[PDB]
């Protein structure tokens, strides 16, 4: 069990850790989050009481270092940082626990939600999507744009998701125009899986990470990427059986976890109706299809 | 963006553009089989690719052999249209390639867009105009060359005959679309109007009769009158 301490909480802010969140009052004595499960990525995120715009936060993995949060009054936000003095850090962490000024990561033991949402997400891959290689953790916020969005301005702050585009030379073999456009198996399996992602797990990892960024920060370009990667699978006639069964589980927990009130902007009617009901894989997402009908039948 | 009444004069500027109409690419007759079921028989069709500024028509004849052993032919027809249009552009020298291609049916955008991926600077556009180019097979010489073909064939025409020697492209296109609107609404009458006077002939290298200027005014009035009548008949107005 690992800990992320906070130096202080100078401004009123809603703090989230993974799918949980807590309201912290201005200069309330809050000094971190303990009992964070080792073995998964995590994200700590923030939304200031005074600006319900720009949700922001940090992806990290506690096996990669000792991390903590400090408010910066110049840049006006809670910054994640790394403490390299391991002794000095256990010291801070032990005094804050003894004084009991830390919340405990509130995992029910029956609950595999976070595992299911992050099964294929790896810190090393996140750091290639969010390039900032002097930090071991990754900053993301509501307004960051993706590489694809940029192409249609500041590349230091871009989400370098893999560009997917169904009407591109990459996607369409010359001479198989119609075949490849109507059956994206070529694009999925040869270009993307064998070519770029190398294996299905890295593909799923980006898909899950895109979803989480859309859910936690309302990052619109991430929602575009999550939908694109679903559609590419559902629009392929030939998909490894293990990917379909796994996709059904991935999507199920994503749909389960979305806040009920956000179905409008986060869920693309066209993609879902096409995937669940028109695509080659209409019959391969039984759990996802069942939870979508019983929770958001309006969209469909 | 889409082409409509507002930006209608863009058709006659000096940017090369082509209309593509696919309505007559996949043509069937519907009939009863011996056991009483319905079956189709394909007949020869054509892609109607037209430069509205110059009159140059690229009539690509689609031979029934294209369909042999193929499923979902109505869908395939869109991709074969896009294939042939793309091949036509490739065959044209660079300075003759269009800057825009306007498809008369929106279902053609994705097939053509995909086939034109090698020409990113050629814009593929839909139109809100309700153009009458499906009536192209009502022009006797076009219908004849399509039905007689024994293999795929590109036949070139000027759909304006020699009109541009005396009128502008705008007026020429308005005349063409009026003639075709008429032929579409009531072919028998439209054609009666065009040939009533046997002393007005069609040159061997033309599609339409060699009307004098004054006779074209009378023709166009007669075609307008036809189109209005049929409308009151259609809607009881």
């Amino acid at each position: 069990m690992n800990t992320v301490p906070f130096t202080s909480a100078p401004i009123e802010v809603t703090i989230g850790i993974d799918q949980y969140s807590f309201n912290v009052k201005e200069n309330q004595p809050f000094h971190g989050i303990k009992d964070i499960p080792i073995g998964h990525v995590h994200v700590i995120h923030f939304q200031h009481a005074d600006n319900s715009s720009m949700r922001y936060g940090y992806w990290f993995d506690c096996r990669m270092g000792n991390f903590y949060i400090q408010y910066d009054p110049k840049d006006g936000l809670y910054k994640m940082m790394e403490e390299r003095d391991g002794a000095k850090f256990e010291n801070i962490v032990h005094n804050f626990k003894e004084r009991q000024m830390m919340v405990s990561y509130p995992k029910i033991d029956e609950d595999d939600t976070w595992y299911n949402l992050t099964e294929f997400v790896q810190m090393d891959k996140i750091r290639k999507i969010v390039r900032k290689d002097e930090n071991q953790f990754s900053y993301v916020d509501s307004s960051m744009t993706t590489v694809q969005e940029n192409e249609l301005s500041d590349p230091a702050h871009s989400l370098n998701y893999t560009v997917i585009n169904f009407k591109s030379r990459e996607a369409i073999r010359p001479g198989h125009e119609m075949e490849d456009f109507l059956d994206k198996s070529y694009y999925l399996n040869t270009v993307m899986l064998q070519g770029i992602f190398k294996n299905s797990s890295n593909y799923f990892g980006e898909l899950q990470f895109a979803f989480l960024n859309a859910m936690f920060f309302g990052n619109y370009g991430s929602s575009l990427q999550w939908h694109a990667m679903i559609e590419l699978i559902c629009s392929s006639a030939t998909v490894p059986k293990h990917m379909l069964d796994k996709l059904d589980e991935i999507l199920y927990y994503q749909i389960k976890t979305l806040p009920e009130q956000y179905s409008d902007i986060l869920l693309n009617e066209r993609v879902w109706n096409i995937c669940l009901y028109s695509s080659f894989q209409k019959n391969s997402l039984h759990n996802t299809e069942k939870i979508m009908e019983n929770k958001y039948p309006e969209l469909l | 963006g889409a082409m409509n009444s507002s930006n209608y004069a863009e058709l006659f500027n000096n940017d090369i553009k082509l209309f593509v109409d696919d309505t007559n690419v996949y043509r069937v007759t519907v009939h009863k089989t011996f056991e009483g079921n319905v079956a189709t028989k394909a007949i020869n069709g054509c892609i109607f690719t037209l430069n509205p500024k110059t009159g140059h028509l690229f009539l690509k004849i689609i031979h029934t052999s294209v369909w042999a052993g193929q499923k979902r032919l109505s869908q395939l027809a869109k991709w074969k249209t896009a294939e042939e249009v793309s091949a036509l552009v490739r065959s044209l020298p660079k300075e003759e390639q269009p800057k825009q291609i306007i498809v008369t049916r929106k279902a053609m955008l994705d097939p053509l867009e995909v086939h034109m991926l090698d020409f990113p600077n050629i814009a593929i556009r839909p139109t809100e105009l309700r153009l009458p180019f499906s009536a192209a097979m009502s022009i006797d010489k076009l219908s004849d060359v399509v039905m007689k073909a024994t293999e795929p064939q590109m036949v070139l025409f000027n759909i304006y005959d020699d009109w541009l020697d005396r009128i502008s492209s705008y007026t020429a296109f308005s005349r063409l679309t009026l003639l075709l609107r008429a032929l579409k609404t009531n072919e028998e009458s439209a054609k009666m109007i065009l040939l009533s006077d046997p002393t007005i002939t069609i040159k061997s290298y033309h599609l339409w009769p060699s009307f004098t200027d004054e006779q074209w005014i009378t023709i166009e009035s007669q075609m307008r009158d036809l189109i209005l009548t049929e409308y009151g008949r259609k809607y009881n107005v």
